[PDB]
């Protein structure tokens, strides 16, 4: 008639302690573009006549 | 908005988004302290006992 279920308690291991302290870094930034040539000349004509070749 | 030459902006330029609240019309407290809860109603027709 009952008079039991005896509860026994629970130690909760493995926890990762993991410790952090100062330092120096250097930061960065990412910016969108294009690319170009670096000198590009569109050849026009100073003359007037047909292009014979 | 952006351009073809990598120009843009973005949702952080011209306003700024979090999580608030959907509704701000009604806020509740109790004792002082800050609460929310539900109202409950009862359908008609069901036991208000059980």
């Amino acid at each position: 008639c009952g008079k039991s279920e005896a509860p026994p308690p629970a130690q909760t291991p493995e926890v990762g302690i993991v410790t952090l302290e100062a330092q120096t870094v250097t930061l960065n930034t990412e910016l969108p573009g294009r690319t170009n040539a670096f000198r590009i000349a569109e050849v026009r004509p100073q003359v007037n006549g047909i292009i014979l070749k | 908005k952006v351009n073809p030459d990598g120009s843009q902006v973005r949702l952080k330029d011209v306003a700024d988004v979090g999580l608030g609240g959907q509704d701000y019309s009604i806020n509740a407290q109790f004792n002082g302290s800050p609460a929310s809860g539900i109202a409950i109603k009862l359908a008609t027709g069901a036991n208000a006992l059980d």
